């Protein structure tokens, strides 16, 4: 049996941290690609 | 997706009374119960079948099983008979869904 | 073989139709019993 | 949590009508209720008109869909209802009620229920 | 359980395993050895 309520699992990610990191991770990139190039991130490919 | 309501439930005084709101799959979703005496907007008696909101009398309960959501009043008085509604909203077509009212006679 | 209907009809959060209210005989100590178990499975886990 | 509807005792034929409903202890956009309006023509059951949620949803019934329009402003803490075209068999109090929804878990998810409407506004009674 | 109804001890246990008829049990003396170093 399930007490209470159904609830989704879930995690919880700062914003600022997280926008933070990933623009170090932008800057490091661009050291391997070139100052006047566009980095983008997306979301994984369908798969299992 | 139709609730239907009889037209009337006439009762003794002190009898219980019981309002049906039939539709198909009725009890897979949540029925909320009206009472209107008065032109008057109605107050809310019941909540999601079971919960009986704060200030309303113990005289009130519910259920909702199968083809048939039921509003059972006990101890009828004067000071109840009422045209009581069924309301649902139905999230699958994003609505909500009225019946067309039952009037209690003492 | 399982026999499944949905924990909650009345949810309609995200978690919808995710766990599933299952029955099946499954086996009991003794080789010439079965008993009736009903147990919740995530959808992920079942297929129809 | 009390809320109180404004518009025109009388409609021509064809006249457009418009109902504004004023709220007083909640907002909209600020805590997670809404509002939605219902009228009830005289010896009728109540016909369901419309809703708006705290999120900017909005949701018309079926059979109002090229008639009704509403929207929110929340500087104000009113929301209007309009009806195009209006006919004689349109004579109904309107109401504005309180759309209460207990929250339980995360409303990115959806974690809500429809609590019902526990506080109604008092309404008009409009006739074409 | 509860010509009555019996099940065998060990159903509430363990799966039982029957030991080979081949197989004696008589006591065989056994001398400990130390390794070298001891
Ligand atoms: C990640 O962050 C999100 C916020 O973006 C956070 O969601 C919050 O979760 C808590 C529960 O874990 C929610 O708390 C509720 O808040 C309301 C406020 O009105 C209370 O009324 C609720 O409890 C009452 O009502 C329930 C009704 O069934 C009763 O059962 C209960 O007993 C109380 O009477 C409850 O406290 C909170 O609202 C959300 N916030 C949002 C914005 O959705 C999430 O939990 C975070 N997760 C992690 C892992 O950090
Ligand atoms: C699964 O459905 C049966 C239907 O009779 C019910 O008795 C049982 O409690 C349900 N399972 C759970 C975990 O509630
Ligand atoms: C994770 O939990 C800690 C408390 O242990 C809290 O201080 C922190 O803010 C939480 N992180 C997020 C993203 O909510
Ligand atoms: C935060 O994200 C925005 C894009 O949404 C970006 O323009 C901004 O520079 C980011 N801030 C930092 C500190 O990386
Ligand atoms: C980007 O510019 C900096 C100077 O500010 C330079 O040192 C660096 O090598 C440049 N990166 C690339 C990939 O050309
Ligand atoms: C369990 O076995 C009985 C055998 O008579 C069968 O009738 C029943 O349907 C089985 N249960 C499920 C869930 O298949
Ligand atoms: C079955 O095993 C338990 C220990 O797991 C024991 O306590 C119990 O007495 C056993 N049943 C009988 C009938 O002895």
């Amino acid at each position: 049996d399930v007490l209470g309520h159904v609830r989704m699992a879930h995690c919880n990610i700062s914003k600022a941290t997280w926008n933070e990191t990933l623009g170090k991770v932008v800057k490091q990139l661009r050291k391997h690609f070139g100052n006047n190039t566009i980095i983008r991130f997306a979301q994984s490919s369908g798969g299992d | 997706y139709v609730l239907t309501q009889p037209p009337s439930v006439s009762v003794s005084p002190g009898q219980t009374a019981r309002i049906t709101c039939g539709a198909d799959n009725i009890g897979s979703q949540s029925v909320h119960w009206y009472q209107q005496k008065s032109p008057q907007a109605p107050v809310l008696v019941i909540s999601a079948d079971t919960e009986r909101p704060s200030g309303i009398p113990e005289r009130f309960s519910g259920s909702n099983s199968g083809n048939t959501a039921t509003l059972t009043i006990s101890g009828v008085e004067a000071g109840d008979e009422a045209d009581y509604y069924c309301q649902v909203w139905d999230s699958d077509s994003k609505y909500a869904l009225f019946g067309g009212g039952t009037r209690l006679t003492v | 073989t399982l026999q499944c209907t949905n924990y909650a009809p009345k949810l309609r959060s995200m978690m919808r139709g995710e766990i599933k209210n299952c029955s099946f005989n499954m086996t009991t100590e003794l080789r010439d019993k079965k008993q009736k178990v009903y147990s919740l499975f995530y959808r992920l886990d079942v297929v129809q | 949590v009390t809320l109180k509807e404004s518009g025109p005792a009388l409609v021509k034929p064809t006249q457009t009508l418009t109902l504004t409903c004023t709220f007083s202890g909640f907002s909209l956009s600020t805590n997670y209720m809404g509002v939605d309006w219902i009228r009830q023509p005289p010896g009728k059951a109540l016909e369901w008109l419309a809703r708006i949620y705290w999120n900017d949803d909005k949701y018309y019934s079926t059979s109002l869909k090229s008639r009704l329009t509403i929207s929110k402003d929340t500087s104000k803490n009113q929301v209007v209802l309009t009806m195009s075209n209006m006919d004689p068999v349109d004579t109904a109090t309107y109401y504005c009620a309180r759309v209460k929804l207990s929250v339980w878990g995360v409303l990115q998810f959806f974690e809500w229920s429809d609590y019902g409407l526990d506080s109604w506004g008092q309404g008009v009674v409009v006739t074409v | 359980i509860n010509n009555k109804e019996y099940r065998l001890i060990n159903c509430n246990t363990s799966a039982i395993t029957q030991a080979c008829p081949k197989v004696s049990f008589e006591p065989i003396p056994i001398h400990y050895c130390a390794p070298a170093g001891f």
